[PDB]
C-alpha cells in the first residue's frame, strides 16, 4: 500500500500518453524519475527518461524531450556511472534529435562532454566528441563538427569532412590550407597521430590535390617534413624548417602560434 | 455612464509595446496574461508572453513547455512565449589551442555562480532580456506573466535605479578601457528603456485581482506603488467570481457571493476612471489553447450572468 | 648550406624547388570565411 | 585572610610563582580600576 | 496505514526551531501560516511570525496592523508578528552636534541609497533580521510567509552560499579593521545555515490547492527543497470543496471532480507525507477568533458532513 | 470622470469607524488619502489623516495611527506647506501621542525635522526641536529632550530640565560640569544667546550654585569669562583662559576639541 | 604677570583664586552615566574568576604551566571561591552609601 502511488502514477502516466495529454506526460515522468532516483533505482529512472524521451521526439515535443535528456543526464552524473560505449551512443542519438538552433543541444552538449570521464578535462571522451562529429557532419555544421572532429580522435572522418567542406566553401587557393591549418590544430593538442592520419588522408583522396608525399604545393611538403621531424622529435629540424618555408606559413598569421605551441610541445622552446 | 468592462481599450491602443499583468499571488496572473496575449495575436502582427515570475506556469497555462528562448505557441502562427532564465550563460563550449585567461576566467565564473542564486538576478536577468529584446523589436508587443506585487515593483523600479547608477558612473569616468567602452556602450537602451516604461502610450499595467479583502487592498497598495512609479495604468481585471444560479443556490455559493459582491461594490467604489473587467469562476479547468481562447473570447466581451 | 646538414639527405632538394616557388609566389588573397570560422575567438 | 588568598591558591598549583604573582597584582589592579569605574548603575549589574 | 493528515507531528516536535510556509501564490500561505502560529502559541513558550513577503498580508490575516519591529498579537499572551522591512533601516538622528566620520559613512550612506531599491532587497533583509533574531535567541518558534516559490528558494539557499562567500573572501584576506566585522558575523551565519539544514531544526509546510498549476509547482518547490537539503514531510492542500449532496450546483460538482482528481494525484505521489486537508470556509478568515476556528480543524482532521 | 464612488467609501468608512472595524477604517482612511492627492485636495487629506489619526492614538490602534501620521507627513512634504506653528503643535502632539520606544517614533522625528524648514538647514526650525524636547522631557526621556534643547533655542526650559536632570541621575561632583557641557555643546553652534540664557538660569536657579557670577568652581568662573569673551572675540584672551583653566578643562577631554570649535567660530581660528 | 595683561582687570583676581584651587582639587572622578549620555556615543568609558584571571593572564604575559581546563576546574564556582562575588557584593554595598 504504502508503495502502491508509485504504481498508481506510473499507469496514469501510460494512460495520459495514450491519450495524448504529452505535457501532462512529461510532468507525470519528471515526478517518476524524482521518486526512483529516491530510492537509488538509478538505472530504472535513466531507462525511463531515455524511452520518454525518444518517445516525445517521435511526436515532435522538442522541449519536452530536450528536458527529459537532461534528467537523463542528471541520472548518469548523481550516480556517478562509469563512461560506457553504448550510454555515448544514447546520448549521441539524442542530441542528434535535438533541433540545431535550439540552445538546449549546446547546454546537453557542454553537461554529456562534462560528464564523460571528467577527470581527462573539457576534451571529455574522444569517442563522445567523435559520434558527435560525425552527427553535425550529416547535418553540414561544418563549423561545430570540425570542432569536434579536433577535439575528436576520428582522423579518416575528420579529413573526408574536410575534404567535403574545402570541396564546398573554401577558395581555390585555401585547398592546402583547411589541412594545414586543421593539422597544426592536432598538434595544438597531443594528438599526433591524428593529425598524421588526417593529413595522409586528406592528400590521398583530396582530388585538387596530387598523390605522392613529395607534393608539388610548399605548404603541404612543410607540413609532411613537420610531422616526420615530430616523430623525430628534433628542434633544430623544426627551426630550419620554420625559417625556410616562412612566405608559406605567413600566409595565415595563426600558423606561427601554432608552432610555438609545437614547439613548446615537441621541441622543448622555453614557456 | 462608467468606463467599459472591457480590455477593448488596450486592443485598440496599437501605439501599446509593453503589456504588464500582476496583483495578488494567486488571483490568475498566468492564464489572465495568456488571455491578454492570444486577444492581442490576433490583431498585432506578432506578440510575446514572457514568463518573469521564477515559477514559471505559461507552460502549464498553454500545456506546451516553452523554452529558454521564443518559440511559437501551438495553434498560433504568430503567438511566441519563453521563460526567463533562471540562471547565467554558464553552458558554454571553451577552446583548449592556447593557455586560458586563468584570473579572468576564474573570476567571471565565480562571479556568475555566487550570482546565479544571488536574489534579484531572476530580475537582473528579466532586464536583460528586456533589453535585448528592445534591441531584438522583433515583436510588436510583449506581456509579462510578472511575479507577485512586490518583486514586480522592484522589477519595475530596476530600471530607474539601474539608469542612475550608470548616470553616476558617467559622472566619476576614471576618477581596462574595454570595460569604459562596454558601460558607454549600453547607456542608449537603457535610457530608451526607462523612457518607454514611462511613457502611457508605450507601455501600461493591467491588475488582477479577485474579491476578496487581502486581494483588493493588495491591488490598492500596488496601483500607489504604480502612481509613485509613474507607470500607466486604468484597468482592473476581477478575477474568480461566482455567480450563483437562481434556481439552486447552494450554502457555498451563497455566502462567497454576498462576500464577493461586498468587495466588489468596494472597488467599483474605489476605481473611478478604471475599466473593471469582471471574469467569472469557469466550472473546468482553463489550460489548452482551445480553453485558454474561450476563457479570452469573453475577457473582451463583457461578461454578463445567465 | 648551414640548414641543409641538419635535415636528410633526401629532404635536401624539394626544399631548394620551394624556397624557389616562394620567390615567386604571389600574395595571399583573403580568405575565406569558411576558413575564418575555423579559430578561437580571435580569428 | 580575604580574595587574594582565593585567588593564589588556584594560581599557585598551576601557573609559575613568579607568573602567579604577575596575574595577582594584575588582577588586583584591575580590581582597583573597576572600583573607580563603578557608578550607581554598577550596583544592579554585580547584585545579578 | 498512511501518515496521519494533520500537523500533530509539527506540534509535537518541541526542537522545532524555524518553519517555512509556501507554495503557489494565493493558496493560502498566509492564513495557514497564521493558523499554525495560533496553533503554535497554545504549546510553545513565545511564537513569533515574520512576513517576508512585500505588501505583506499577516496584518490583514489578523485584522490588525503590526511594525516592522515584533508586536504582542491582540488576543494571545505570546503570539507576536512582525512585517520585515524591504528598506534600509538608516534612521537616525540628522547628526551630530561636531563633525563625524563622514569621510567613511558618506560612503555607506551612498552604499545605502543606492541599494535601497535593489530587487534582492528585500529577501536580504529578511536574512539579515533571521540573523538578527539567531543573536537575539528571543523567540522560541518562528514561522515564515513567503510570497513565491522561486524568491523563497532563494532566501532558503542563501546561507550556503552566503557563507561560502565568507570563507572565500577570508581566505582572500588572510592572503583591515573591517575583518573583525567578518569573523564577528561569520559563526552567527554558520549557526543559521546548519540549523537550515538540520531537520530537527528546521522544516518546511508546502501548501497547495487541488490543481494542476498548483500542484506541479509544488512538486517544483519539493524537489528544490530536496536539492537545498532542506526536510518537509507535511503538505496542506487548501480551499477544498466539497459539495452538499443535499443541494450540489453545477459548479460545485465540477470543482469537486477535478479537486478530487488532482487530490487522488497528491495522495499516490506523496507517500510518507502528511496530507492534511482543510476545506473552503463560507465566511472570510480574517480576525484572531476566525482564524483560531479555521485553525482547529487544521489539527483535527476535517471530514465532510 | 467621477460618479461619488468617493462619498460612498467616505460613508463606509465611517460605517466601519462606528462598527469597531479599526483595521479596515485605516484601510479606507489610506485611500481616501491616495484619492485626495489624486486631486489636489492637499488641506482636506491632510486634515482628514491628522482627524484619523488622533482617533486611532484616541482607541489604542498605535501602528494604524503611526501611519497615519506618516501620511500626514507625507501630505505636507508632496504639497510643500510652508512651515506654520499650528501645524508644528499637531505635530508635536501627534509624536508625543505615539509610544516611546517605537522605531515609528524615531521615522516620524526625522522626518518632520527634514520637512521642517527643509530648505532653512540640516538642523530644522527650532520650534520642532524645542517641542518634541518638553515632549521628551515630560516623558522623563533626557538624553533625547537635552539632546532636541541643544538643537532648540529655549534656553530656560532646559535650564530647568538640566537641574532637574543632574539632581536626579547627576553625581556630586558633575553639578557644574553638566552646564558646562551644555554651554559648550550650545556653543559650538552658533547660538550663543541660548548659551548664555541656559547658563545664567541654570546657576541661578541650581539649589547647589550660589547665587552672584563669582562661583566657588572654577570651571564655572571659566565658563562665565569665557561667555564674556566669545561677546569681544579676543583670541588672545580665549588663549589665556584655556590655558589658565587647563585643569579644569581636562576633567572632560571632549572639552578641549569642544574649545578647539569655539576658536574657529569666534575667534577666528584656522581650521 | 603675563596673562593679566590680556584679561580686563576685574577678572584677574578670580582668575588668581582659580588658579589656586585647580592645584588643590583633586582630578574629576570618572563621569557619571548621566552625562557620559551627553557625549556623542563613538568611545565611551569582573565577577568571572575564570574571566578575570585569563585576561590578566594575557595582558601581564603569563601563561599557565598546565592547561587553563585545569584551572577552570580548580575553580569550578564552589560556595567558597563565590565568596569572591559576596566579597564584592559588600564592597559595592558599603561604596553606595559615598553616593547613593
Ligand atoms: N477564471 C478562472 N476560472 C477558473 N479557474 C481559474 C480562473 N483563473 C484562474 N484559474 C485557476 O486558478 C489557479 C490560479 O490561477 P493562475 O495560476 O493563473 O494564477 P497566477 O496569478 O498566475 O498565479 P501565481 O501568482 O501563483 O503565479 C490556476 O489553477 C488557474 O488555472
Ligand atoms: N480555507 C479558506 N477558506 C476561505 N478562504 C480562504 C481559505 N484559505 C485562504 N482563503 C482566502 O484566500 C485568499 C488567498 O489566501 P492567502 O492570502 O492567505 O494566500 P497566500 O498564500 O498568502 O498568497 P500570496 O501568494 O498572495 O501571499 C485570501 O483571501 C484568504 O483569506
Ligand atoms: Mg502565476
Ligand atoms: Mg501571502
Ligand atoms: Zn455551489
Amino acid at each position: 500500500r504504502n508503495r502502491g502511488g508509485v504504481q498508481r502514477v506510473e499507469g496514469k502516466l501510460r494512460a495520459s500518453v495514450e491519450k495524448g495529454d504529452y505535457y501532462e506526460a512529461h510532468q507525470m515522468y519528471r515526478t517518476l524519475f524524482f521518486r526512483y532516483m529516491s530510492q537509488s533505482k538509478h538505472t530504472e529512472a535513466r531507462e525511463l527518461m531515455y524511452s520518454g524521451a525518444l518517445l516525445f521526439f517521435s511526436h515532435g515535443q522538442q522541449n519536452s524531450a530536450a528536458d527529459l535528456s537532461m534528467l537523463v543526464l542528471e541520472s548518469l552524473e548523481k550516480a556517478e556511472v562509469e563512461v560506457a560505449d553504448e550510454l555515448l551512443e544514447n546520448l549521441a542519438k539524442v542530441f542528434s534529435l535535438m533541433d540545431p538552433n535550439s540552445p538546449e543541444r549546446v547546454t546537453f552538449v557542454s553537461r554529456a562532454l562534462k560528464w564523460s570521464s571528467g577527470g581527462s578535462g573539457k576534451l571529455g571522451h574522444p569517442r563522445l566528441h567523435q559520434l558527435l562529429a560525425l552527427t553535425l557532419w550529416k547535418e553540414q555544421n561544418y563549423c561545430e563538427s570540425r570542432y569536434h572532429f579536433l577535439h575528436s580522435a576520428d582522423g579518416e572522418g575528420c579529413a573526408n569532412m574536410l575534404v567535403e567542406y574545402s570541396t564546398s566553401r573554401g577558395f581555390r587557393s585555401e585547398v592546402d590550407m583547411f589541412v594545414a591549418q586543421a593539422v597544426l590544430q592536432f598538434l595544438c593538442l597531443k594528438n599526433k597521430s591524428s593529425a598524421s592520419v588526417v593529413f595522409t588522408t586528406y592528400t590521398q583522396k583530396h582530388p585538387s590535390i596530387e598523390d605522392g608525399p613529395p607534393f608539388v604545393e610548399p605548404l603541404l611538403n612543410f607540413i609532411w617534413f613537420l610531422l616526420l621531424a615530430v616523430d623525430g622529435g628534433k628542434l633544430t629540424v623544426f627551426t630550419v624548417l620554420c625559417e625556410q618555408y616562412q612566405p608559406s606559413l605567413r600566409r595565415d598569421p595563426m600558423y606561427n602560434e601554432y608552432l610555438d605551441r609545437i614547439g613548446q610541445l615537441f621541441f622543448g622552446v622555453p614557456p | 455612464e462608467p468606463l467599459e468592462p472591457t480590455l477593448k481599450n488596450i486592443i485598440e491602443q496599437k501605439s501599446l509595446k509593453w503589456i504588464f499583468v500582476g496583483g495578488k499571488g494567486g488571483v490568475g496572473k498566468t492564464t489572465c496574461s495568456c488571455s491578454l496575449a492570444v486577444q492581442l495575436a490576433a490583431v498585432r502582427e506578432s506578440v510575446l508572453i514572457i514568463s518573469t515570475n521564477p515559477a514559471h506556469n505559461i507552460s502549464d497555462a498553454f500545456d506546451q513547455k516553452f523554452s529558454k528562448v521564443p518559440t511559437k505557441v501551438k495553434g498560433y502562427d504568430n503567438l511566441f512565449a519563453m521563460e526567463i532564465d533562471p540562471s547565467l550563460g554558464v553552458a558554454e563550449l571553451p577552446d583548449e589551442f592556447f593557455e586560458e585567461d586563468n584570473m579572468l576566467s576564474m573570476g567571471k565564473k565565480m562571479m556568475q555562480e555566487a550570482m546565479s542564486a544571488f536574489p534579484g538576478i531572476d530580475e537582473a536577468m528579466s532586464y536583460a532580456e528586456v533589453m535585448r529584446l528592445v534591441k531584438g523589436m522583433n515583436f510588436s508587443v510583449v506581456v509579462f506573466d510578472t511575479a507577485p506585487t512586490g518583486h514586480t515593483l522592484r522589477l519595475l523600479n530596476f530600471p530607474t535605479i539601474v539608469e542612475r547608477g550608470l548616470g553616476r558612473l558617467m559622472q566619476i569616468k576614471n576618477q581596462a578601457d574595454q570595460l569604459a567602452s562596454k558601460l558607454e556602450e549600453t547607456l542608449p537602451v537603457i535610457r530608451s528603456v526607462s523612457e518607454q516604461f514611462k511613457d502611457p502610450e508605450q507601455t501600461t499595467f493591467i491588475c488582477v485581482c479577485i474579491a476578496e479583502f487581502l486581494s483588493l487592498y493588495e491591488t490598492e497598495r500596488l496601483i500607489q506603488e504604480l502612481a509613485k512609479c509613474r507607470i500607466d495604468t486604468h484597468n482592473i481585471i476581477v478575477n474568480q467570481l461566482v455567480f450563483p444560479d437562481n434556481e439552486r443556490p447552494c450554502k457555498m455559493c451563497e455566502a462567497r457571493h454576498k462576500i464577493q459582491s461586498k468587495y466588489l461594490d468596494q472597488m467599483e467604489d474605489l476605481y473611478e476612471d478604471f475599466h473593471i473587467v469582471k471574469l467569472p469562476l469557469l466550472p473546468h479547468e482553463v489550460r489548452g489553447a482551445d480553453k485558454v481562447n474561450t476563457f479570452s473570447k469573453q475577457l473582451l466581451e463583457p461578461y454578463s450572468p445567465p | 648550406e648551414p640548414w641543409a646538414a641538419a635535415v636528410p639527405p633526401e629532404w635536401v632538394p624539394i626544399i631548394q624547388q620551394d624556397i624557389q616557388s616562394q620567390r615567386k609566389v604571389k600574395p595571399q588573397p583573403p580568405l575565406s570565411d569558411a576558413y575564418l570560422s575555423g579559430m578561437p575567438a580571435k580569428r | 585572610p580575604q580574595v587574594w588568598q582565593l585567588i593564589s591558591k588556584v594560581l599557585a598549583r598551576h601557573f609559575s610563582a613568579a607568573d602567579a604573582s604577575r596575574v595577582l597584582e594584575q588582577l588586583q589592579r584591575d580590581y582597583e580600576r573597576s572600583l573607580s569605574r563603578l557608578t550607581l548603575d554598577d550596583i544592579e549589574r554585580l547584585a545579578s
